[PDB]
């Protein structure tokens, strides 16, 4: 199978299936669409006390209303985040408006699976996209293979099976914001290994009336102590 | 076309006219000359509309990229420098552009002046345009550093009134912008004839 | 069995096995014959419907390269399409550079060099096609050529490309080929194609016949085969 | 089997197996059915999802004012040929100021997909195009293949378990030619309801229909002008 | 020598209403001291809420019209929705600067509806600036038409004259009167009038002749 | 469909009537064998 | 071409009921010397459209070659689809504009006449890319001289017959023979209908000079 330019006798992706396998080792993250707004969470998996917690990036800021989360390999995510930032600014250049999140993720998956060493390798990252377009809030999930789809509440990376199962247990269409936030961090502290405290996780919530500051900073402590 | 800017203790004052002629013929009366780059930057239009508009929009693009990469708001001198570096690459090919750069800094007030000839310089007072000398005259009459707010408003407004009263290439609405520590704030939009009735006596 | 991977390498006995394997690729393809008369060249291809999914008028192997030249390809179809485009391009250069119709020898030599150039290097494979080239001119008569997968290009009176390569030319050569005009040769090719493989391995086939010569005044097009309907009323008389 | 790795290598039986593997990669897409009348061409596909909560991955996508394609297989090559398709459409729409005939466009598609099937360094395109269009002579239903041997039909169906669909198309291809839009579309989904296992039924959110007409611009429909299309049925003969 | 430009002339008008944008233009195409035709409408209907007019050099007008149509189809076929008016204005400004150093000799006026359902006219210059104004007159008869619109639309230079909002049929009688009055003195104006009306319900057109000289 | 498949079909139908515990073989179970895995899988279907 | 060497002269074309007639003369003057007094200035494109031109004759030979090859290519596609005359008009307009954008213009003045699918077509292409439709075209000095006769009769009678059109073309070519310095008493009439494309022979004019017997 050795090589990105040879199919299988059956239906194997190989140069891509091994990437979809390479997603699974990363840290988990959970984003949930609600009509009130999109919330999002992640686990850092802090190793050392010297490991400064605010320097690890999982949620970065693409636009004033477009958030993100990464997975697995760090630097392919850095490449895609850099280019995604550049292209939304190009959209604002030629259109005086905000590139909507579906158009953002199509713009990413134009080259999210475009790996060619001649005429480079496929990328090793899963991405969770949340944003507020004209149609309200949106939650979006892509993959290394560019097979981009909308998801109402997608969970990635490690332990995503039980995350999806226990997520489909509690979720429905007419949920609220804070209920989904604590339902997410319940799933988090069922799938993490360490004690849930101020430094493990970080939230990212975007509202149509609260487009700015898609983050909660140590009021997250108050959210965790309410469980 | 006559713009001016001067900084003082309480931030920066920016005023401009709104007339943009075409030779001897006036096109419009309400040309918004002070191009709003950011919620913390204000660029102007000083010689040529399209050139100033394009290069300041591209500068705004670059500034937004810079902030989203560093999570830290750009300085004023860096933006003026980036504009001068982008403008210098077409020297001699016929660019007319004499804009001004204003904004608030970690250092505080910031006031730079970028030409199509690339004369990036700091300073405290500037004025660009055909009838800029009139504004220089009455402004360097009324200038100080310890001025009040309404004093500076009346100074700039009187200055632009004198400029449009004497010059032929100036007129239209008198804009007046005020750069603060937090962000810029539009003051008022006053017509020439209203100022003529008010200040003629 | 030892070294037959690259198209650049030789064998311990001195031949290129890539070219042989590409030559016998067209052997499994459909049977396509051709024959010329004293005032024209006639093509004919045994074409088969898959089961019932075709439309009888798709993917016609009878191409039309120049105003007076067309192909009668057999083998891999898309490779033949690309080669037909190259032949159209070569006739385009000749018409643009010299102001008159391309002689078939020069066209065949350029096409043979193009096919040979795809047989030379190791990055590319040899073609999997074998096709026919017919022509007619007022100062030249009728010319029918033939290009193998290797690039050996020379001339015939009659030929056959497909399974029944020998089994067509067994009874092609007993035709009195010189003394006939092509309007007899139409039903002759009809009976030759109709002889081979009525029902034995497959279920059903279908006939196409191309047509160039003096009767078209130098044009090349498919026959109105429905006009004079010359196969079936003689095909039903060719079973006895 | 050690000759069975690359596109360049001819087999000792002459069948380049990379082409066969690309065919088998096409065979694992979704089911889809396209069929035309004398005046209207209809292609109907089937949607799937990653999970229950997520939306369905779409198949019918727009190309041009009179051209629309179905798809099966890979999606990067799908969007690649989509961008090339739109590009060649707006190229001739710019230059000649006319809509394209469909046959020359699909010949350009075959010539496009020829190069990654002959040189070394690109893969054959896993792709499942079903093309509906309007030249001067009415509707056309073409299909492609990763071997670039494009076909013209009157009714085809590609994807998973699409053969029962083909049997239905065999036993109604004589009946297809006369009817107007509505029963034509319900013949299409009376192929799709046999492209499914019998223990579940075709709902709203999983089906998609795209009609192009001789006076009608190409238009995709989803659940709401499909709720009119889903009634007018009986149950399967259990 | 070969001159790359020629002055074809033409006259384009625009009026931004409360909920309508009227764009009208003559259909005379001339050159020097000749008449090429008496039917060439400068107006073009892009969407259901956007009409563009293009005067000046005609070949550049045709090229620019077709490029704008192509990018309209690119935005629609990429993002599942039509453009706004200001997006079309921004895109045209990007194009006009993208050929800065060999300019189109074309005046441009885009009329249309905004997203609030109100009239919006975005003018242009040959080099690529734009602004949202209430009325513009582009082409040869610009100076014959701007001060009268200053008198009627803007209600300028008047005393004790209140400001009534400009209705539709009043605007129709205005457009007909200003084209008659400008075609009396202009040499590049007459022989027809193509009036385009953009409402919240579609586009209406109307053909009113003029004097035949 | 080669012998083995068909043999696997009829044995499947036998064991299907055995599921309910029948005394006979219904063409329903025969069609079940016909429409069994047919030694075909699976799919994922995976993207 | 910066400097036109060998120029033609005026081309006349006018629609009628189900056809377009085009006539141009057969002169190849260089400067003032009528160097090539037997040349053909109308190409009969395949079966519907038809081309006539002015300006540099070599560029017309060039465009004859290119258009002939393109029409041959589409006819060898075998799809049953041809070029509409408006498509030819569009391609030629784009060709001239992209020619002149590179500051190397083709010195021509071309007339495209065609009849396809019930509707006639008569298009104009300038060197600068100026292109439009018209019920009657007149090039060179014809736009100064024979244009008002065309516009008189089309105002006096909006539709025409083939005979009236042919007689009017004969009169206009007579007038152009009277007072164009670059003109010649040998012309060919070309006509398209639904019956095909027809090029008539080298006709001539019947002149009058009875004013010369006056002082």
């Amino acid at each position: 199978d050795r090589g990105v330019n040879t199919f299988s006798p059956e239906g194997r992706l190989f140069q891509v299936e091994y990437a979809i396998e390479a997603i699974k080792l990363g840290s988990t993250a959970i984003g949930i669409q609600t009509s009130e707004g999109v919330c999002l969470a992640v686990e850092k998996r802090i190793t050392s006390p010297l490991m400064e917690p605010s320097s690890i990036e999982k949620i970065v800021e693409i636009d004033a209303h477009i958030g993100c989360a990464m997975s697995g390999l760090i630097a392919d995510a850095k490449t895609l985040i850099d280019k995604a930032r550049v292209e939304t600014q190009n959209h604002w250049f030629t259109y005086n408006e905000t590139m909507t999140v579906e158009s953002v993720t199509q713009a990413v998956s134009n080259l999210a699976l475009q790996f060619g060493e001649e005429d480079s390798r496929p990328f090793g990252v899963a991405l969770l996209f949340g944003g507020v377009d004209e149609k309200g809030p949106q939650l979006f999930h892509m993959d290394p293979s560019g097979t981009f789809v909308q998801c109402d509440a997608r969970a990635i990376g490690s332990a995503s099976e039980g995350a999806q199962s226990s997520l489909q247990e509690v979720y429905h269409k007419s949920m609220t914001l804070k209920e989904a936030i604590k339902s997410s961090l319940i799933i988090l502290k069922q799938v993490m290994e360490e004690k849930l405290n101020a430094t493990n996780i970080e939230l990212a919530t975007v509202q149509p009336g609260q487009n700015f500051h898609m983050f909660t900073k140590e009021e997250l402590e108050e959210v965790i102590k309410d469980i | 076309t006559t713009t001016l800017a001067f900084k003082f203790r309480h931030g920066v004052i920016v005023a401009a006219d709104s007339r943009a002629t075409a030779g001897a013929y006036i096109a419009s009366q309400t040309v918004k000359k002070v191009i709003e780059i950011n919620p913390y930057l204000l660029g102007t239009m000083a010689g040529g509309a399209a050139d100033c508009s394009f290069w300041e929009r591209l500068l705004a693009r670059q500034c937004r990229i810079y902030e989203l990469r560093n999570k830290e708001r750009i300085s004023v001198a860096a933006a003026s420098k980036l504009l001068a570096n982008m403008v210098y690459q077409y020297k001699g090919m016929g660019l007319s552009m004499g804009t001004m750069i204003c904004g608030w800094d970690k250092r505080g007030p910031g006031l730079y002046y970028v030409d199509s000839e690339g004369n990036r310089i700091s300073g405290a007072t500037f004025s660009v345009g055909s009838g800029s000398v009139y504004a220089y005259g009455v402004m360097d009459r009324g200038y100080s550093y310890d001025l009040e707010v309404e004093q500076a408003y009346d100074l700039a407004r009187r200055a632009i009134y004198q400029a449009t009263y004497r010059d032929a290439y100036s007129g239209g609405a008198v804009n007046l912008y005020h750069v603060r520590e937090d962000g810029w704030i539009r003051v008022s939009s006053d017509n020439v004839a209203d100022l003529h009735e008010k200040y003629s006596g | 069995t030892g070294y037959d991977l690259s198209a650049s390498t030789f064998s311990p006995d001195g031949r290129v096995f890539q070219v042989e394997y590409a030559m016998k690729a067209v052997e499994n393809s459909s049977t396509a014959i051709g024959i010329r008369c004293k005032d024209g060249v006639v093509f004919g291809v045994e074409k088969l419907v898959l089961s019932k999914l075709y439309e009888e008028g798709s993917n016609k192997r009878l191409f039309n390269v120049d105003r007076h030249v067309g192909m009668a390809v057999a083998g891999l179809l898309a490779d033949a399409r690309s080669l037909a485009d190259i032949a159209r391009e070569e006739a385009s250069n000749f018409r643009s550079n010299f102001g008159y119709n391309i002689p078939l020898k020069h066209l065949a030599d350029r096409v043979a060099m193009y096919v040979h150039a795809y047989t030379l290097y190791s990055a590319v494979r040899p073609f999997g096609c074998s096709f026919m080239l017919g022509s007619y001119s007022v100062n030249d008569g009728a010319q029918l050529y033939m290009i193998d997968p290797s690039g050996v290009s020379y001339g015939y009176w009659g030929c056959a490309i497909g399974k029944a390569r020998q089994a067509a030319k067994t009874e092609i050569e007993k035709l009195q080929m010189k003394e006939m005009t092509c309007r007899d040769i139409v039903k002759e090719v009809a009976k030759i194609i109709y002889i081979v493989h009525d029902e034995v391995k497959d279920k059903a086939f279908e006939l196409e016949l191309s047509w160039v010569g003096e009767l078209t005044n130098g044009r090349h097009e498919i026959v109105p085969k429905d006009i004079r309907e010359e196969a079936e009323k003689y095909a039903k008389e060719s079973l006895k | 089997n050690q000759y069975d790795n690359d596109v360049t290598v001819w087999s000792p039986q002459g069948r380049i197996h990379q082409i066969e593997y690309a065919m088998e990669a096409v065979k694992q897409g979704s089911a889809t059915v396209g069929l035309k009348s004398k005046t209207h061409a209809v292609l109907v596909a089937l949607k799937r999802a990653q999970s229950e909560l997520a939306a369905h991955q779409k198949k019918i996508l727009h190309v041009d004012n009179h051209i629309g394609i179905s798809i099966a297989g890979l999606t990067a090559d799908a969007r690649l040929l989509c961008n090339f398709m739109r590009q060649e459409c707006l190229d001739s729409r710019f230059v000649f100021d006319r809509p394209l005939p469909v046959s020359r466009l699909v010949s350009l598609i075959g010539s496009k997909t020829q190069i990654p099937t002959q040189r070394y360094g690109r893969r054959p395109y896993g792709v499942g195009l079903l093309i509906a269009g309007y030249d001067d002579m009415g509707p056309h239903i073409f299909q492609t293949c990763p071997s670039a041997n494009y076909f013209d039909c009157r009714a085809m169906s590609i994807g998973a378990r699409s053969q029962s669909a083909r049997t239905y198309l065999e036993r109604h291809m004589s009946e297809f030619m006369e009817c107007n839009l509505n029963e034509l579309v319900k013949h299409g989904l009376r192929a799709l309801r046999e492209t499914l296992p019998a223990e579940q039924d075709l709902t709203t959110k999983n089906v998609s229909i795209g009609i192009v007409g001789k006076d009608l611009e190409f238009t995709i429909y989803d659940d709401d002008d499909v709720s009119p299309f889903l009634e007018g049925l009986e149950e399967r003969p259990q | 020598r070969f001159s790359p430009y020629v002055f074809n002339g033409g006259t384009i008008l625009a009026i931004a209403g409360e909920d309508f944008a009227i764009v009208a233009s003559d259909t005379r195409l001339s050159e020097g001291f000749s008449i090429h035709t008496r039917d060439s409408p400068k107006c073009y209907k892009l969407t259901d809420k956007t009409v563009i007019g293009c005067s000046g050099f005609h070949g550049d007008c045709l090229t620019l019209t077709k490029i704008i149509e192509a990018r309209l189809k690119m935005y629609k076929h990429s993002n599942n929705k039509a453009m706004t008016t200001g997006a079309i204005a921004a895109m045209l400004s990007t194009i006009l600067y993208s050929r800065r150093f060999f300019p189109y000799y074309v005046y441009n006026i885009i009329g249309g509806l905004d997203e609030e359902g109100k009239g919006a006219v975005y003018s242009f210059d040959p080099v690529g600036s734009y602004q949202r104004d209430s009325f513009k007159a582009g082409g040869s008869a610009s100076a014959m038409l701007q001060p009268l619109l200053d008198n009627q639309v803007g209600f300028k230079n008047m005393q004790n004259v209140e400001h009534v909002p400009l209705s539709l049929d009043r605007a129709m009688r205005l457009v007909k009167d200003v084209f008659i009055s400008a075609a009396e003195r202009d040499v590049y104006t007459g022989d027809a009038l193509r009036i385009c009306i953009v409402t919240k319900e579609g586009i209406r057109e109307e053909t009113v002749s003029l004097r035949k000289d | 469909f080669n012998g083995a498949q068909c043999k696997a079909v009829c044995v499947e139908a036998g064991m299907i009537a055995l599921r309910r515990g029948a005394t006979e073989l219904t063409h329903e179970d025969y069609m079940e064998g016909i429409l069994e895995v047919q030694a075909k899988k699976k799919a994922n279907l995976q993207y | 071409t910066q400097n036109p060497m060998v120029t033609g002269t005026s081309v006349l074309g006018v629609k009628f009921e189900g056809g377009v007639v085009i006539a141009a003369d057969m002169l190849g003057s260089y400067g003032s010397l009528a160097r090539f007094r037997n040349i053909s200035r109308i190409m009969r494109v395949n079966n519907s459209t038809m081309l006539g031109a002015s300006g540099d004759y070599a560029d017309f030979q060039y465009l004859k070659q290119v258009l002939g090859q393109m029409v041959i290519d589409e006819e060898l596609l075998g799809d049953g689809h041809s070029y509409s005359p408006r498509a030819i008009h569009s391609w030629l307009t784009r060709a001239m504009y992209s020619r002149r954008s590179k500051m190397n213009p083709l010195w021509n003045t071309m007339v495209i006449g065609g009849y396809a699918d019930g509707e006639s077509f008569l298009g104009y292409v300038d060197m600068l890319g100026v292109a439009y439709e018209a019920p009657s075209l007149a090039t060179g000095y014809g736009a100064y001289l024979a244009q008002p006769l065309l516009r008189e009769v089309l105002e006096k009678q909006p539709v025409l017959s083939q005979t009236e059109a042919r007689d009017l073309v004969e009169r206009c070519m007579r007038v152009l023979y009277y007072r164009d310095a670059r003109s010649y008493n040998r012309f060919q009439i070309a006509t398209v209908t639904e019956k095909g494309v027809e090029i008539e022979g080298p006709l001539s004019t019947e002149t009058n000079w009875d004013i010369a017997h006056m002082i």
